[PDB]
């Protein structure tokens, strides 16, 4: 709440200047895209807690059918009682006009502020659009604030809409990044050397992720692993030279074991499984690229195989087609034909090579050669 | 001082409330055959049903209400009860017929019996109307309104148009342009045919005047000597060949006459702070910032892992060309470049690299069409990435030793 | 068909006498089915030939005194809904609630657990059918019978019959597992199925019409028009699934992919769309001629 | 056509229904509650850590959400009584708001939303003494503002049968305001926490903080119930070895499952109690001496003539034969020490049994036994000392005589000290015999010496086959392996292989007479490519033509046609041949 | 009258521009169908003649549901953006009577 801008002033600016005073129009719709990272709920709710433009903020995330988000917008505007009722939309439309007739915000325009309107998108078809001409629906001084993750040409609705007003909010450039990834509230050490920390930690890393939010968490857990040995061994250079190596694994590695003990026969199952997957261009007939992936197999291929494996006081038994149903529920196997019957359809294998290895070797079995050599 | 926030209420609502400017241009022909047809139907009990298609963003909802509020302005308040509906908002029938409720001002009598045949419902509607009397039914959004499961507010209206004789305007406001063939058989065989409104645009010589004519103070004086300073600035820059040369272009994308509103409505809120008389060169980045690349807007922010990761993609077309390809062969394609390079910077393991792939699928760069080793759809352009990979501050040389390979 | 079945049981079936007693050594087997149904296990029998006869003769001799359900599998019309609805009505003698499948399930779960020594218990011919399974439909059997108070019994048919049970699924009703064999033919199923020596008529796509929701209604609308309307394009090989979710959320039918989805799957249970794979992998869908499918839809709309 | 009729107990069926079924009753129900009591033990190392972290884990909070993945086993079957077990326990150490969802009711947002609020008001209205989101958080403010503001925690009892939509909207709706209304979600992942990444992107998976706990891996959960359920002196039913293997094996390579292992030995329990006459003193030894001394005369007669105790007739001699064989008043007497001492093999058959188990889990690479369990298969399948394996135990045993054999001998001899006076009446006092050779461990041939007295006197004295060293053993013990394997594990798919091949039952049949459908499936199986139709009807023709002549042609076709369609209906319905659609017609083959 | 011909007479430059792409596209698969991506590349390469600016798909996407409101062509979504399989809802003799008039 502290820190309205931290350098990205001119959209700022320009969304303030848009806004305007009170007692005249503004813009029907308002739509903000940009990277997750990129402060788009920060900037605009530092926004409007200064100007205290009264408005309402949901969340589509939070609300998962119609009646909630039109509940909430209602009952939350209502306050700047009881439940005030809407079903359909008609009815928000209605009550719209005699929820926004008071002296706080008769002539005041008011803000309804729409977060992650990706969600929205697959609520209705009714809604969106139905959204973007509230200005000229209800009459009564509308601007309804989009922000989204998507770009706008998806979220079209592929019959034309009021095309709203669209900015892009920018990424963070590299030394707004110096600057805003906590130069302020730096507790103990100089902002200098907080800065310097920072400054040599951020330009090794970035590369892989500009999210603001992951990285105050990497360089809050990282900061005061380089903190200790400045405090308890005392000069950047050194303790930099020191960090790094922390960094390279810190990196690497922001999952116990994969082995997982199994019933015998199903051991045996999912090992037929992965074979017939894996190399099954008709080579059946030999012992008895890869990275496409896994080709899908019917079943009674797999208990075939099932039969050269196992040593053969297999019986077709209710429990081993059982146990071949469960494993699917298990996600180890997928059927890829979706409903085209109860009977024995392609079974696709959909486990690690490594796994399936381990899995192998547990029971006296090596099958490298024997898989797709 | 008065002159600067007089200016801007008194431009803003006709800017971007369109509010009622009574300058209207290229619409008079079909304005004119609109109005006696209007008074015919509205001064007699005699009912036509007229039809108006244009495209969004132009025309319509405008001249409808303009043409409402001059027939209003005739007394004998005539008693026509005008009823607005939407296509957006009435999606079902039993709202239609509660919204028919509502505007008519029924609910003294109760009427709380849900009839069966709707005809009744709809003639009792009218007939309890009519013991207490002409109606206009202004019905937008047309192409909505055609998908009802039976098309009951479409077609009843227009039995009772033609066989109640109550004064009715069925004023159809479509988007669209086929509105007859969309409409189901029986009912635009039925009384779909009065006569069809055709709407369109015009001209680019006259389109700088109506440039000229939306952005100039109007006779009403906010004061009448900053009336004349602005819109002799408006005349001045209207002149100018800069402002000429960015109008054709926005002319050539559109011809819509909304655009120009907000084209000019991102110039007007930049000019009260300092200079109240503006240049060309602030309706040129007026224009810019209405955007024209959005998407070199997302490519160019993203981090160089996820560069090379959709140059890799691209290097996907061109080699074994033209499927949804999954995860593997992008990191097949991605260590066969590691590998090519001699450093050891870029070599990042398996993990972080799905990381990269489950971010770029949030931007909808790329499609699902099993779950993480499938059948991705790679939806974009080659030389968008062509000219941000340039424009990446930070680019790297290995990455553009990756993009002059390709 | 009727033609063909004046010609059924003419003369000679070729042993009768081994017959009668290869059925009567099971009839010493019942008070250990009775017993063993009582401590709460579930039998399911399975067999080569026709046993719901020697389930009649069962009921007949042993559940005089009881409440029997008796759910035959094998012709088309029963889905579960028919199995709660009777059960709601005509064995807890009056109605229950009409929400969804889960509620009416979860309150009949209810009325049991107060209601000690009501002691109902169905039985099921062919309970492996083409209508009775799916995971939907038997695991509402399933969380059904698993109560103390309620003890099913099966006839399983099918080579790949015990396909459909998971081990969390199993453990709902305790299986045990008897062998029969009677060699009678099943002429109840092939009598209500079909013969191939003569499509669906009008009677159960009104069963269906009157057991779904109408947005469901205005789904299969939209479908069957899209048929009709290309019926003598050879090329038209059917709508997508993505063209069809469109399509019918331009019209307000449907909010979701999963609803449209699970819709789907509802209704490709009745054998009323067909799945087809084209060399893209993607499913495009086509039902099953052309003149019978205007006359619902001409009548739907009078 | 689910036509109901309407309407409009202690029935068994000798041996006398009433207190056989009263046995049982008793039997079963004391099994299962001790089986749920030694379930609920051996969890408590492990969920009392859980109990440690969720406190951990609440009480620094004044950006993160606690996630406790467990890893349970493959078994679904019992995945309920952990659960009802750490229930139990988190309700009662921890807050009284603890509620699971089970991914079977919630396919999507509102039932999730709407069964999460209706346990939850249920669980809070109980313990003081609606689709809306944000009146949870409401009902959470209302009726726990006090006791420092205890967390509400969910359980997700399948994480991977739940759709990741639903999960991810959950998460990001909870993660969102847990200001008020702190949430700790402890989902039981059934495989391995790889696959929580698998189900969740990245974005969620990041919102949150993940820590593992292990659970039971089931081999170790098996040996305690079938060390404390049979092989205890306790319960007077044990058990057969070819039972138990057949048991075991199931257990072991389909099923890892528990619940299925008690399933089976109840099976076993109730058809013993069905089975033979003399099962009804299954019993603690005075509750034996009840009504041995009053019973009916053929019953006694059935004690004289089961073929073990005829055996023992064998085995000795006349003058007391001649009273024995029918007078009832000496056969009680007999028999009922013949009852004490099969109660007396029991006690030290087991406990010595468990000696052996200690001293062979000690050595190295274990070549006997793997655990307690096989100990048991390897001592009754083979004579042991006949075996191979107890002499390469025993040819193990002798160069292994350095301290790790006197400190494990000092080892198991202190658990076997715990058991010398919780045997507390051994049957050849062998606890203080085997002591006063065990006494001399504190104070290298003395080991080697006392070792081969111990194993001799111990094997060759009381470890022996049940069957021929006991008479009256049928009492006890149930054998009918393949009896019990179709009931409790059966196989369709051999059954119509078999029936349809060799359809012979006992009238000339085995390699034409009597089929109609093994007819048509034989013949189709005689061409054994693919098939058309027409020829096919014209082959079955042929070969109930053979079966019409071995007792006009065209009345001959119409039947044989008629019986063939008949025939063809039933072989597409189970299984075998699918409708070859839009030629002319086939069937295809698709069951080899 | 019909409306369909007055719609491209009075069309934009960039409209009749990317009806002049469908049908050079049309002109050379010979198909009712076309992706966007290739009447995209007709696109770019009819304002490469005409002496115009570069056809950003932003605004090229923007006159597709343009000319897929106003119903002279019929559409996929704008969801696949790259992917949209576009039928001409008018016949092409029109289109070029209405093109080659002036
Ligand atoms: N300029 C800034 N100065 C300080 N902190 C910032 C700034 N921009 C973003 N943040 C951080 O970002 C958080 C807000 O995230 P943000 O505003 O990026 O969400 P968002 O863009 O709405 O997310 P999404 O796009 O995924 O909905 C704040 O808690 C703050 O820590
Ligand atoms: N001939 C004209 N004279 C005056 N204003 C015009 C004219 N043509 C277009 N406009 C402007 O274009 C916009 C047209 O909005 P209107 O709602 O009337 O039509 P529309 O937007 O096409 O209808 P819809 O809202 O159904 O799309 C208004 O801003 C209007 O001021």
């Amino acid at each position: 709440l502290e820190n309205v801008v931290l350098c990205r002033e001119s959209q700022v600016s320009i969304l303030q200047s848009l806004f305007g005073e009170r007692h005249h129009f503004s813009f029907p719709s308002i739509f903000i895209y940009g990277h997750t990272a990129s402060g788009k709920t920060y900037v605009t709710q530092t926004l409007l807690k200064t100007l205290e433009l009264p408005h309402v903020f949901v969340n589509c995330v939070e609300c998962f059918t119609l009646r909630l988000l039109l509940e909430q917008i209602l009952n939350k505007l209502n306050h700047l009682s009881t439940e005030i009722t809407c079903e359909t939309f008609n009815d928000f439309v209605r009550l719209f006009k005699q929820v926004t007739t008071a002296e706080n915000l008769k002539d005041q325009t008011v803000y309804i502020v729409l977060d992650k309107a990706e969600y929205l998108r697959d609520m209705e078809a009714n809604l969106l659009p139905g959204f973007l001409r509230l200005q000229e629906l209800a009459d009564r001084n509308v601007t309804v604030l989009f922000l989204s993750e998507i770009v706008w040409e998806k979220f079209r609705p592929n019959t034309g809409c009021f095309e709203p007003f669209v900015l892009y909010f920018p990424d963070y450039s590299i030394g707004n990044l110096q600057k805003i990834l906590s130069h302020d509230h730096p507790p103990e050490y100089s902002a200098d050397f907080y800065a310097a920390y920072i400054n040599i930690l951020l330009g090794v890393f970035y590369t892989v992720c500009r999210d603001l939010k992951e990285l105050r968490h990497l360089a809050v857990l990282n900061f005061p692993k380089y903190c200790e040995p400045v405090v308890k061994g005392e000069d950047t250079r050194k303790l930099w030279r020191n960090i790094e190596p922390h960094l390279k694994k810190a990196m690497q590695t922001v999952s116990a074991h994969t082995h997982v003990e199994l019933p015998y026969y199903s051991k045996f199952i999912l090992i037929a499984a992965y074979l017939a997957s894996y190399n099954p261009a008709r080579t059946d007939k030999r012992f008895f690229n890869h990275l496409l992936g896994p080709k899908p197999f019917p079943l009674d291929r797999l208990l075939a195989i099932l039969y050269s494996i196992v040593d053969s006081r297999v019986a077709p038994t209710a429990n081993i087609f059982s146990q071949i149903t469960s494993l699917v529920t298990l996600q180890l196997l997928t059927l890829v034909g979706h409903d085209d019957q109860l009977d024995g359809p392609k079974y696709k294998c959909t486990v690690s090579l490594d796994f399936i290895r381990a899995i192998a070797r547990t029971v006296n079995f090596d099958i490298i050669k024997y898989l797709y050599d | 001082t008065e002159c600067l926030s007089q200016v801007q209420r008194i431009l803003r609502e006709r800017f971007c409330r369109q509010s009622p400017h009574s300058n209207l241009f290229g619409v008079q022909v079909q304005y004119k055959h609109l109005s006696e047809l209007l008074k015919r139907t509205a001064l007699h009990g005699e009912s036509n049903s007229v039809l108006i298609i244009g495209p969004r963003g132009s025309g319509k909802t405008m001249l409808i209400n303009h043409a409402l509020k001059e027939l209003m302005e005739i007394e004998e308040s005539e008693n026509v009860l005008q009823v607005h509906l939407n296509g957006l908002l009435q999606i079902n029938d039993k709202i239609a017929l509660k919204e028919i409720t509502r505007q008519l001002n029924l609910e003294n009598v109760v009427g709380d019996k849900v009839f069966g045949s709707f005809a009744e419902n709809l003639s009792f509607l009218l007939e309890a109307l009519k013991k207490g009397c002409p109606v206009i039914f202004i019905l937008d959004e047309f192409d909505l309104f055609a998908h009802h499961k039976n098309q009951t507010l479409l077609y009843n209206l227009f039995d009772i148009s033609q066989s109640a004789q109550t004064p009715i305007a069925v004023i159809g406001l479509t988007c669209r342009l086929d509105i007859l063939e969309l409409l189901e058989k029986r009912v635009k065989s039925r009384f779909s045919h009065r006569q069809i409104h055709l709407m369109n645009s015009f001209g680019f010589p006259q389109y700088v005047k109506i440039f000229k004519e939306q952005l100039s103070l109007p006779a009403e004086f906010p004061d009448k000597v900053f009336a004349e300073k602005w819109n002799e600035n408006v005349q001045y820059l209207s002149e100018d060949r800069s402002v000429q040369e960015v109008l054709q272009k926005h002319f050539n994308i559109s011809k819509n006459l909304r655009s120009l509103h907000m084209l000019l409505m991102l110039a007007l809120n930049r000019v009260t702070a300092s200079h109240p008389f503006m240049t060309a060169v602030d309706l040129m980045e007026a224009s810019q910032l209405c955007s024209m690349d959005s998407k070199a807007n997302i490519v160019h922010g993203l981090s160089v892992l996820e560069i090379c990761l959709i140059i890799a993609m691209k290097h996907l077309n061109d080699i074994y060309e033209e499927e949804p390809f999954n995860f593997q062969m992008v990191y097949n394609e991605f260590q066969k470049f590691v590998q090519r390079k001699a450093h050891s910077v870029y070599n990042f393991e398996k993990p972080v690299v799905m990381k990269a792939f489950e971010h770029l699928q949030q931007l909808e760069l790329i499609k699902p069409m099993e779950r993480e080793y499938q059948l991705m759809k790679l939806l974009l352009d080659n030389t968008q990435i062509m000219n941000a990979l340039q424009k990446y501050p930070n680019c790297p040389t290995d990455v553009r030793q990756w993009a002059t390979s390709s | 068909q009727q033609t063909l079945r004046n010609l059924l049981s003419k003369v000679s079936p070729s042993f009768s006498a081994e017959l009668k007693q290869l059925n009567q050594q099971y009839e010493k087997l019942f008070h250990k089915w009775m017993l063993q149904l009582h401590l709460g296990f579930n039998i399911v029998l399975y067999g080569l030939g026709s046993k719901r006869d020697l389930l009649e003769r069962f009921r007949t001799t042993m559940l005089q005194d009881s409440i029997h359900v008796v759910i035959n599998g094998f012709f088309p019309g029963i889905s579960v809904k028919s199995v709660l609805n009777s059960i709601t009505e005509e064995v807890l003698d009056h109605m229950g609630t009409f929400r969804s499948i889960l509620d009416q399930l979860d309150w009949i779960v209810n009325k049991f657990k107060e209601d000690s020594s009501l002691e109902l218990f169905l039985l099921i011919h062919n309970l492996d059918s083409q209508m009775l399974r799916g995971e939907k439909s038997q695991q509402i059997i399933g969380q059904l019978s698993s109560l103390h108070n309620i003890y099913l019994i099966a006839s399983i048919d099918h080579l790949n019959a015990p396909l459909m049970w998971d081990h969390a699924k199993q453990s709902l009703f305790n299986w045990l597992w008897y062998e029969t064999t009677t060699y009678s033919p099943y002429t109840e199923e092939t009598s209500y199925e079909n013969s191939l020596l003569v499509s669906l008529p009008l009677s159960s796509l009104t069963h269906v019409l009157r057991s779904l929701t109408p947005n469901a209604r205005g789904i299969f609308r939209l479908l069957i028009k899209y048929q009709l309307d290309n019926q003598d394009n050879p090329s038209y090989i059917g709508l997508s699934f993505q063209d069809f979710y469109q399509q019918c959320r331009e019209a307000f039918l449907v909010n979701s992919d999963l609803t449209l989805r699970a819709q789907l799957t509802e209704f490709r249970d009745h054998k009323l769309i067909r799945t087809k794979k084209g060399t893209d992998g993607v499913e495009y869908l086509l039902i099953p001629d052309n003149g019978t499918l205007t006359d619902f839809l001409e009548k739907e709309e009078e | 056509g689910c036509f109901v009729f309407k309407p409009n107990e202690d029935y068994f069926n000798p041996e006398d229904s009433k207190l056989r079924f009263e046995t049982y009753q008793l039997i079963w129900q004391q099994m299962k509650s001790e089986n749920e009591r030694l379930q609920e033990e051996l969890n408590k190392n492990l969920f009392d850590n859980l109990i440690e972290f969720l406190q951990k884990s609440h009480s620094g909070f004044q950006r993160e959400i606690p996630t406790a993945a467990l890893v349970l086993g493959v078994n679904v079957t019992d995945h309920d009584l952990t659960f009802g077990s750490l229930t139990e326990a988190l309700q009662n150490n921890v807050t009284p708001y603890v509620v699971s969802l089970q991914a079977k009711d919630c396919p999507d947002m509102k039932h999730f939303l709407q069964k999460l609020i209706s346990q939850l008001m249920d669980c809070c209205v109980d313990i003081k003494s609606q689709k809306t989101d944000p009146k949870m958080l409401s009902k959470k403010r209302t009726t726990s503002s006090q006791w420092q503001s205890p967390p509400v925690v969910v359980i997700l009892k399948d994480m991977e049968s739940f759709a990741t939509k639903v999960l991810q909207d959950f998460i990001i709706i909870s993660s969102q305001h847990l200001h008020e209304f702190p949430l700790i979600l402890i989902f039981g992942i059934a495989t391995s926490p790889i696959i929580i990444h698998r189900l969740l992107p990245h974005a969620v998976s990041s919102l949150l903080c993940i820590e593992l706990f292990q659970s039971l891996s089931c081999k170790e959960h098996l040996t305690t119930v079938l060390d404390k359920l049979l092989l205890t002196t306790q319960f007077p039913f044990k058990i057969n070895e070819k039972v138990l293997q057949v048991l075991t094996n199931i257990f072991l390579y389909h099923d890892f499952s528990v619940q299925n292992f008690i399933k089976g030995l109840q099976l076993s329990l109730l058809e013993h109690f069905y089975s033979q006459p003399l099962s009804v003193l299954c019993c603690n030894l005075p509750e034996a001496k009840r009504r041995i001394n009053f019973l009916s005369n053929n019953q006694c007669e059935n004690i004289r003539r089961l073929p073990s105790f005829r055996r023992y007739v064998e085995k000795q001699a006349s003058e007391k034969q001649v009273a024995l064989l029918t007078n009832e008043r000496y056969l009680k007497e007999e028999t009922q020490l013949l009852l004490e001492n099969l109660h007396v093999y029991h006690m030290n058959y087991f406990l010595v049994l468990r000696c052996l188990h200690k001293f062979t889990s000690s050595l190295p690479k274990y070549p006997l036994g793997r655990q307690i369990r096989e100990l048991y298969c390897t001592c009754l399948e083979k004579n042991i000392w006949d075996s191979e394996e107890y002499a390469s135990v025993l040819q193990l045993l002798r160069m292994l005589a350095k301290d790790e054999l006197m400190t494990i001998l000092e080892k198991c001899f202190k658990v076997f000290k715990s058991y010398c006076e919780n045997h507390l009446g051994s049957t050849a006092k062998r606890i203080e015999e085997f002591l006063a050779q065990f006494q001399s461990l504190d104070e290298k041939f003395e080991v080697l010496r006392e070792n081969v007295v111990n194993f001799i006197d111990c094997l060759v004295r009381e470890y022996l086959l049940p069957p021929e060293t006991q008479p009256l053993h049928e009492v006890v013990y149930f054998s009918a392996a393949h009896a019990l394997r179709e009931h409790l594990n059966a196989a369709p798919r051999i059954a119509l292989h078999t029936a349809l091949n060799n359809p012979y039952y006992y009238l000339k049949n085995e390699a034409n007479i009597a089929p109609d459908i093994c007819i048509a499936y034989k013949l189709h199986l005689e061409c054994s490519r693919l098939i058309n139709l027409v020829d096919w009807s014209e082959a079955f023709a042929t070969v109930v033509t053979a079966a019409e002549k071995m007792d006009t042609s065209e009345e001959m076709n119409e039947i044989i046609h008629a019986r063939f369609i008949r025939a063809v209906s039933e072989l597409e319905l189970l299984g075998f041949i699918k409708p070859t659609k839009q030629k002319t017609d086939h069937v295809a083959r698709l069951t080899w | 009258s019909s409306s369909y011909i007055t719609a491209i007479k009075n069309s934009s430059v960039l409209e009749q521009s990317f009806l002049r792409a469908i049908l050079a596209e049309f002109r050379r698969s010979g198909l009712e169908e076309a992706t966007f991506q290739q009447i995209y590349s007709q696109h770019v390469a009819l304002c490469r003649m005409e002496g115009l600016p570069y056809p950003t798909m932003s605004e090229t996407m923007a006159v597709c549901s343009h000319l897929g409101s106003c119903r002279l062509l019929l559409v996929e979504p704008s969801r696949n953006d790259l992917l949209l399989r576009v039928r001409l809802n008018v016949s092409q003799d029109d289109v070029l009577y209405a093109l080659k008039d002036e």
